[PDB]
DNA sequence: ACAACCTCCTTAGTACATGCAACCATTATCACCGCCAGAGGTAAAATAGTCAACACGCACGGTGTTAGATATTTATCCCTTGCGGTGATAGATT
DNA sequence: AATCTATCACCGCAAGGGATAAATATCTAACACCGTGCGTGTTGACTATTTTACCTCTGGCGGTGATAATGGTTGCATGTACTAAGGAGGTTGT
């Protein structure tokens, strides 16, 4: 009786003047280890588990 | 054997149901355990056939 | 929530908008069970509370 | 010192200008290349302040940096982005205009100041007339109404001092020429000899109206405003998007549209344009301004392309999502939370399971609060790899609170008190919230996946009040009586029935032993039937111990409940089955005499006890817990049988179709009730094989009939459809069926059985899904009238009261003298003789001993004090309601009798409306309501008594509260009977008895109305019509007369007290003996009497009869509809007339609508006329000749005409029984003392009838609290005043006008409310409860009662 | 006590007044300290507000006994320049 | 286990300074009016007070 | 003279409570194109600079040797096991 | 609060298991050397860093067209349940 779920978050780049927005992972001295697990473009990896 | 206000929450029980780790089939049951199995094609099922 | 679920969705019956009413500005005609439901339509396959 | 209240008037277009700063002059919100919102538009930062924090437009004056300045390259201010919260702004009106709640409003309020066709005034704002307006020169004259097209030559003689005018300019510039120091003073010299009455109907809103605005300070020209007011942009907030969009929202555009519109106005007039383009810009103006105040109502809503219309201002007020219900009455919440319910059975009475991260969640102030104070963490930024961790150091932090912290749990909707109480934590694993087993009956806990919430007190008071005041251990009683609801639970309680059964064999069939370990020594039962001496003690109300000895007939398990009672109470009250039906008794009877702490353990302990073994009695439901009749085949032989020939002589000729139904579903009904009788000896004692050495035929120990005598869950209605038949239905039209199941769940349900049942529970269960909405919006409407009595003060004074009575409906004992007493107070000194002389004095304290002494007297009235017979300003004294039944004390003075009230009712009729009709898949009743049975070998003591002997075979009970004692053989009580009037005995005084043994019994319906003596039949206090009505049949020709007391009789006899007699051989009383006085036999309504004068009877022979239907805790029932006008005071809208005159009776003066009688008294002179409805049912035409009020027609009695034609007690006394008595029949006995309360509030007002010096006026019914200024002054200065009174006024009346208006706002018709509060101009003063819910404040009860004590020496220095 | 709590109502006859003495000792606990005369078995603030009249002395009701006295008997010692004060008034 | 939804503080709705609603919020829950009649039946003025 | 009353006229004032899930579109509508602004472009020189040349000069890292540490092997030692002999417990009494 | 006999057993006190630490032998790593190449330095010629000047982009926004075109759109507020109020007007009465 464990179930099993597949759910979705997103996140946007408004146009700017120039016209990109950023997206990192600098939050520093706020939580550090819930950091850890990230792409250069601030992003999980396919495979990891996160809580 | 049951009153409609029960039959009522087992039309509404077996709906909520969820997809879990080690599935398991009604074994009492009315036939309809294969029918519901196949009216959505959740089961692959042999619209030709053959030799797999 | 599961298959049956689904399956049973794709034949829901509203009894609701234009050609009926809502949850809230109606009365019994939208609720109750009349006698030829027999072998057409289940009088228990609804949801509950004000919804019935 | 604190600021008092809050004040009204209306937004004069000068005044404004005290408050805001240019008109909001365009639409726009931003300027291309600059985000600078717009410079003089409905972001104009000039006149609603800065935009960024202190930031104005333009430059220099942003951050906190700069702060207090102007800056000039754009001029605008320097302050903080909240200002635009408040620095409001205007627009100019170019047309004087309306406001929509002084049109759209009905009764409306523009009308009332002008006495012209308010069909029309609307067009007159249209700007579509003209209307003459001031002069000395005059030839027309005032308010003449024109056209335009003439004017003209007579201006060269007349044009000096005269004028007439277009329009809404036209209106509010005649409003300048009325004159208040001669208006008002003559409006009032009709009071003196001449008034008249639909014009007082009308003028009297008017002259109120002005009145209010004189002593208030409000001025007409506020009914026609020239300057709009703008919501400040921080209320609709103005801000842009990421997304690249902007606040633009609704209250935001809906000004566009009037600014727009406005603007062409303005534009049209500084052009002199065409005054077509004008007149339809005016019209259209007023269109925009009315849809910005209130969209939808002016016939028309403004929209938007997603179809829907905009959100007004009024929808801030007036309808459901108003501030006053969406944000202040309730809001959403900080330090809070909810999730599903989960049983706790390890945690004690006291506390709550919360888990671990939900516990940090709910306490990270104290965390994020610590650390900073211990050293524990580096810096509160550090912290968060340590606090959202769950790190070791959070612990200490939330022990600190823990240990002695008392978190407050929630169970809404609360339509009453035990839906909340406290608590303290317990952590625990998962997501849940755990649920100590004992409050989960107190909150009705439904484990479906329901939640509850949680809400953490922070501040050192809130904590200090939660243990002293919402705590489970110090409420455990019900408020409507007191018997516990924080109780002994769902599946505790057969362990307690199960640990006190006995059975044959039993592994013990007599055994003793202690030791649950002997439960591993091969051979004990819990059903083991031990025998053991016990001394037992008896704590005296002095504080010693009434020590007793006894020999017992018990169990183990019985025996084990002697290590958990409280030893100051007997061991002999555990020598039963502490099923439901008994075990509250114990708590209740420990409550009444031990003390608390003694009542809570007990109440705690019984909980694990009843863990301990509930699960080892084994009880089931399975396919042999369900035995069926054999002797089933036997009656079938009769009932299908008997319906098959009637089915034959409806075709034969010998019946129709239609008694034929009745003549079969009956048949049917019996078929069902003659199985359920066969269906009692299999499921109860059937084990027939023929002993010696067989047929053990003991009191059976099957688990279905165990789930209804352990009063766990069971029922008869249950049981029939599960061990013999489930019988009948109703159709969706609530009717029964020709169509039964004649079978029972383990013989099964055909195709046809099932879907015919499912319509019948359908309609039982979309009920249940609807009628609670009729009880719900009730109870809110309720509490705005009920809120304000707070137990304040003593005495009050008031030396009268209510003469309250058991509930006897003249042939049944429905209420003991106890229940109805219970904790109330005397207003007399009432004394009956008949057994013991007894006298209870004025200001007693009835607490249940004081009824014992009186019931003993047979007492059947006494005069009480009455939450209605009560003077005391807002607030009750003590005297009026006496005991608390909840808390359980004298009532606390600080205790809120207003809202507790409103609670114990609104939950009760919302909860049964449920709990009843999700059952309508079958149907059944079964009673055994009817006699009295002695289990024991002893001697039998009448008592409470008097009885006579009769001619026709009898031995009768002839007082209305007997009794009838049990004694062993030497002079100790084993039982007591109570036994109703009439009831026959089977036994005399001091003789003998076994067991087994019927000794008293009366009618299934009735306590049959009996004589104590014989003589002729006679009435007396009764009047044919007017107090008694006919009912005949043939058999011999046969009578009955149904009598009538409080909705049903005309106005010439309305308080009569009709009453049987027996008298001489031609005339008057045959005086009861040993007691000898009149024998009259006094009776309410409702009761059927059924023998008549002239006829000649016996002493112990019968009179009169009720067709009770008994109700019951049980069977079940359910209804509300037949209450509403009860408290919402009017007369019936049909007046289908009861005459008023006896006997001469005839129409001869017709009308152009109605009917006219014409009638005349029996020996008069004197002729009088009635007004029958147009076309209604007359049950006479020519000989049917009665007295003043038999049925001619059938109109019921107005209650407001209760009040007027009998006074408030004799109202109250009413009031407070039939809604009480629909209450009773659902088994749900709240103490009169509740009803009262909706009763005193009915009579909030108080009527004045004519003018004076002080409060007083005509036409009017003031709030009490104040005309009481009368008394005040008149008794100490003498001045001028008038007669005054008290009133009936519905719900939907007595609340659109209190003192506590604050509240009122709340209460829905808000336009009618607030309009009435803009008239009066109105001032509040805080004396309710909602008042200071609204301002934040500590609400005027308990705790905050002892904050308002402050303000009542404030409002009294000197 | 914090295991059950509605006997301190019993223990007086009334309810909110209560909750008034309670604080009385309470806020001269929570900010000053103010002596105790019986221990608090874990009671933590909260119910050493109660504790105060499940006894019935030390809130300031008998410091306005105690220590109000010890000026006074100054005043007493002293009264044989206290009429020269009071009669100083002349 | 979707449900956990407690809070100290969080979001608020500038609109009128009060808590947001909703678990896709953060926000606050409902003290309604039938809670507050509890509070008020009780007299337990501080409690009810911190509330508002 | 007015008063309210007979009748169905229409008006319109309200419609209980707590919570969760979702995503943010549709319009057309010549903005014309004329003028010229300070204002876009860029050449030639201010505010000052590039990076290639030939020098300058240094750091760093990898290949080599050395160092010593560590994990293995060995063997010792102690603390522990389980049973047994018979212990002064548990607690009833003095 | 002291006394003990007589429990259920811990001690009474034999055995033996693992451990760890000694000595050996292996591993790696730390370093010191060397060599590479880069970012060690000034100088010099480049070309396009910046400025200002000039000649001549982009986009500021103001201005308003003519064979003639001259009675328009707009769809669903709502069907229910109550009932309080105002509105009508003739008249049989106050």
């Amino acid at each position: 009786f464990t179930t099993i779920h597949i759910q979705e978050l997103a996140c946007v780049s408004r146009d700017t003047k120039l016209g990109p927005e950023e997206i990192t992972a600098d939050i520093p001295n706020v939580g550090e280890a819930a950091l850890s697990k990230l792409d250069e473009s601030g992003i999980v990896y396919i495979g990891a588990e996160v809580t | 054997h049951d009153d409609a206000n029960r039959a009522l929450m087992g039309a509404n029980m077996q709906r909520q149901a969820v997809p879990t780790l080690r599935a398991d089939k009604p074994l009492v049951g009315t036939g309809m355990e294969r029918a519901v199995a196949v009216d959505s094609g959740v089961t692959a099922v042999a619209k030709r056939g053959g030799v797999v | 929530n599961n298959p049956l679920s689904e399956i049973t969705h794709k034949r829901r019956i509203s009894a609701l908008g234009p050609g009926g009413l809502t949850r809230e500005r109606a009365g019994f005609e939208v609720r109750d069970v009349h006698p030829t439901h027999y072998g057409r339509v289940c009088p228990i396959e609804t949801p509950e509370g004000p919804n019935i | 010192e604190e600021f008092d209240a809050i004040k009204i008037a209306l937004a004069s277009p000068d005044m404004i200008r005290s408050w805001s700063f240019g008109e909001v002059k365009k639409p726009e919100t931003i300027n291309y290349r600059t985000f600078k919102p717009e410079r003089d538009g409905l972001f104009c930062a000039r006149i609603f302040g800065p935009v960024k924090d202190y930031e104005c437009l333009c430059g220099k004056y942003k951050r906190l940096k700069h702060r207090g300045v102007i800056c000039e390259k754009c001029g605008v201010e320097v302050t903080q982005t909240k200002v635009r919260r408040e620095r409001m702004g205007h627009i100019e009106l170019a047309s004087p205009t309306a406001h929509i709640w002084f049109l759209k409003s009905l009764p409306s309020r523009i009308g009332l100041l002008l006495d012209m066709p308010l069909r029309d005034i609307e067009r007159v704002l249209y700007f579509e007339s003209y209307v003459v307006i001031e002069g000395g020169m005059t030839n027309l004259e005032r308010q003449q109404i024109l056209t335009e097209e003439q004017y003209l030559d007579a201006l060269e003689e007349f044009g000096d001092e005269f004028d007439a005018k277009m329009g809404a300019e036209a209106i509010q510039a005649l409003l300048k020429s009325m004159d208040l120091e001669q208006e008002c003073e003559q409006l009032r010299e009709e009071l003196n000899e001449t008034n008249s009455e639909t014009k007082r109907k009308k003028l009297t809103k008017r002259i109120k109206l002005l009145e209010a605005f004189v002593q208030s300070g409000n001025k007409p020209e506020w009914m026609i405003l020239t300057v709009l007011p703008v919501l400040p942009p921080d209320l609709r907030p103005l801000v842009p998007l990421d997304g690249g969009r902007f606040a633009t929202s609704d209250l935001n555009d809906l000004y566009r549209r009037v600014i727009n519109r406005n603007n062409r106005l303005k534009r049209l007039l500084d052009l002199a344009a065409p005054d077509i383009i004008v007149r339809n810009e005016k019209r259209m103006l007023q269109e925009a301004v009315d849809a910005l105040l209130d969209n939808g109502r002016r016939g028309r809503a403004i929209t938007g392309s997603n179809k829907r219309p905009l959100k007004s201002l009024a929808d801030m007020i007036k309808g459901k999502q108003g501030r006053f219900r969406q944000n202040l009455l309730g809001k959403r919440v900080d330090y809070s939370g909810r999730s599903v319910i989960t049983v706790g059975p390890y945690l004690r009475l006291h506390q709550c399971g919360l888990p671990k991260k939900m516990a940090l969640e709910l306490f990270k102030p104290f965390i994020y609060g610590k650390l900073e104070l211990r050293g524990l963490a580096t810096t509160i930024k550090a912290a968060k790899k340590m606090v959202e961790r769950e790190e070791a150091v959070v612990w200490d932090i939330l022990d600190e609170v823990i240990r002695e912290h008392p978190v407050l749990l929630n169970r809404a909707p609360t339509l009453h008190r035990l839906g909340i109480q406290a608590f303290e934590p317990v952590l625990i694993e998962g997501k849940a919230i755990q649920l100590h087993p004992l409050v989960c009956a107190a909150y009705n806990a439904d484990f479906d996946g329901d939640q509850m919430a949680v809400h953490v007190p922070l501040t050192l008071e809130a904590q200090l009040e939660a243990r002293a005041l919402m705590m489970s251990t110090n409420n455990i009683l019900s408020p409507a009586n007191g018997e516990p609801i924080i109780v002994p639970s769902q599946d505790v309680v057969l362990g307690l029935y199960y640990m006190t059964r006995d059975c044959v064999n039993a592994k013990g069939m007599v055994l003793t032993g202690p030791a649950e370990r002997l439960y591993r020594s091969g051979l004990a039962s819990l059903h083991a039937r031990v025998k053991v001496r016990i001394t037992e003690y008896e704590k005296d109300a002095n504080g010693e111990l009434v020590a007793k000895t006894s020999l017992k007939d018990t169990t183990v398990g019985r025996a084990i409940l002697w290590m958990i009672v409280p030893k100051g109470l007997p061991y002999s009250i555990v020598n039963q089955a502490l099923g439901k039906k008994a075990i509250s008794k114990m708590l209740n009877t420990c409550y009444r005499i031990l003390g608390l702490k003694p009542t809570v353990i007990f109440a705690d302990q019984i909980m694990y006890t009843g863990f301990a073994y509930a699960a080892r009695s084994g009880a089931s439901v399975g396919i042999d817990d369900m035995v069926i009749p054999e002797k089933k085949h036997e009656i079938i032989s009769e009932a299908e049988a008997e319906v098959a020939e009637i089915q034959e002589q409806f075709q034969s000729g010998l019946v129709t179709a239609g008694e034929r139904y009745n003549k079969v579903i009956d048949i049917w009904a019996a078929a069902n009730d003659r199985v359920s009788k066969a269906m009692m000896d299999n499921l109860q004692t059937e084990t027939v094989i023929n002993r010696d050495g067989q047929e053990e035929k003991q009191v059976s120990f099957n688990s279905i009939y165990m789930m209804a005598d352990s009063g766990a869950r069971g029922s008869a209605a249950q049981i029939r459809q599960l061990a013999g038949m489930r019988g009948l239905m109703a159709k969706p039209d609530g009717s029964i069926i020709e169509t039964p199941i004649t079978a029972n769940f383990r013989e099964g349900l055909n195709v046809l059985q099932y879907f015919i049942s499912t319509h019948g529970a359908r309609k039982g269960l979309a009920d249940t899904a609807l009628k609670t909405a009729n009880s719900g919006y009730l109870t809110r409407r309720l509490v705005d009238v009920a809120q304000d009595l707070v137990v304040t003060e003593d005495d009050c004074g008031t030396h009268e009261g209510i003469m309250m009575t058991p509930v006897i409906e003249g042939g049944d004992v429905k209420e003991p003298l106890r229940d109805r007493v219970l904790g109330r107070v005397t207003a007399e000194d009432v004394l009956k003789p008949g057994t013991a002389d007894i006298l209870v004095p004025r200001n007693t304290l009835l607490h249940e001993q004081w009824c014992d002494l009186l019931e003993e007297n047979s007492v059947d009235a006494v005069k009480v004090r009455s939450v209605v017979s009560c003077d005391t300003d807002f607030g009750v004294c003590a005297h009026c309601y006496g005991r608390d039944l909840a808390r359980g004390h004298i009532i606390n003075k600080g205790e809120a009798i207003g809202v507790i009230a409103a609670q114990s009712i609104g939950e009760p009729g919302t909860q049964l409306t449920m709990r009843t009709f999700h059952i309508g898949g079958a149907a059944s009743r079964a009673a055994a309501e009817s006699s009295i049975q002695v289990k024991n070998k002893g001697s039998i003591k009448l008592s409470n008594v008097k009885s006579v002997v009769n001619s026709s075979g009898k031995l009768v009970i002839t007082s209305r509260n007997t009794e009838l004692k049990l004694i062993d053989e030497f002079g100790r009580t084993k039982e007591s009977y109570k036994v109703p009037y009439g009831a026959v005995l089977a036994k005399g005084d001091g003789e003998q008895v076994a067991g087994g043994e019927t000794v008293a019994n009366w009618d299934p319906h009735t306590m049959p109305v009996i004589t104590e003596v014989s003589g002729f039949v006679r009435f007396t206090d009764m009047i044919d019509g007017q107090t008694i009505t006919r009912q005949t049949d043939e058999l011999t020709g046969l009578s009955s007369l149904v009598v009538l007391d409080s909705a049903e009789r005309t106005a010439g006899g309305k308080d009569l007290r009709p009453a049987l007699k027996i008298v001489d051989a031609q005339g008057n009383d045959v005086l009861i003996p040993g007691t000898d006085m009149p024998a009259q036999y006094f009776l309410p309504g409702k009761a059927i009497v059924q023998l008549e004068d002239g006829v000649q009877i016996s002493s112990g022979d019968t009179l009169a009869r009720i067709p009770q239907e008994s109700g019951g805790t049980k069977d079940i029932t359910g209804g509300l509809p037949r209450v509403a006008d009860l408290f919402e005071a009017r007369r019936p809208k049909e007046p289908a007339i009861l005459a008023e005159i006896s006997g001469i009776v005839s129409f001869g003066k017709e009308t152009k609508g109605k009917r006219r009688l014409v009638i005349t008294p029996v020996d008069g002179s004197d002729p009088y006329e009635e007004m029958i409805p147009k076309w209604r049912q007359l049950n006479v035409f020519e000989g049917e000749r009665v007295e003043r009020g038999d049925v001619i027609s059938d109109g019921p009695e107005a209650p407001h005409d209760i009040l007027r034609l009998r006074g408030v007690h004799a109202v109250t006394r009413y009031i407070v029984n039939e809604v009480q008595d629909v209450y009773r029949l659902q088994g749900v006995k709240i103490n009169d003392k509740h009803i009262e309360v909706i009763v005193r509030q009915m009579l909030r007002k108080a009527t004045i009838v004519n003018a004076g010096s002080s409060d007083f006026l005509e036409g009017e019914q003031v709030e009490y609290s104040r005309v009481k200024i009368a008394n005040r002054e008149l008794e100490a200065n003498g001045k001028v005043g008038a007669t005054y009174s008290r009133d009936l006024l519905g719900i939907t009346k007595a609340s659109l006008a209190t003192e506590s208006f604050i509240s009122a706002a709340s209460f829905q018709e808000t336009t009618r409310v607030l309009t009435e509060a803009a008239v009066a101009g109105k001032r509040d003063e805080l004396r309710g409860l909602k008042e200071n819910v609204i301002v934040g404040r500590l609400i005027p009860a308990g705790t905050g009662y002892a904050y308002h004590q402050d303000r009542m020496r404030r409002r009294a220095a000197g | 006590a914090r295991v059950t709590v509605q006997d301190a109502v019993e223990k007086i006859g009334n309810r909110f007044d209560l909750v008034l003495v309670a604080a009385r000792r309470a806020r001269q606990m929570q900010v000053g300290g103010k002596d105790p005369l019986v221990p608090e078995e874990n009671d933590k603030t909260t119910v050493i507000a109660l504790r105060e009249i499940e006894e019935g002395l030390i809130n300031n009701q008998i410091l306005d006994v105690r220590e109000r006295q010890e000026q006074q008997e100054q005043e007493a010692a002293e009264l044989q320049a206290v009429t020269a004060i009071a009669e100083g008034r002349r | 286990d979707d449900k956990m939804h407690a809070r100290s503080t969080g979001s608020y709705s500038l609109v009128t300074q009060q808590p947001l609603g909703g678990k896709a919020q953060f926000g606050g829950q409902r003290f309604g009016e039938m809670e507050v009649w509890a509070l008020e039946a009780y007299g337990a003025a501080y409690t009810l007070q911190e509330m508002l």
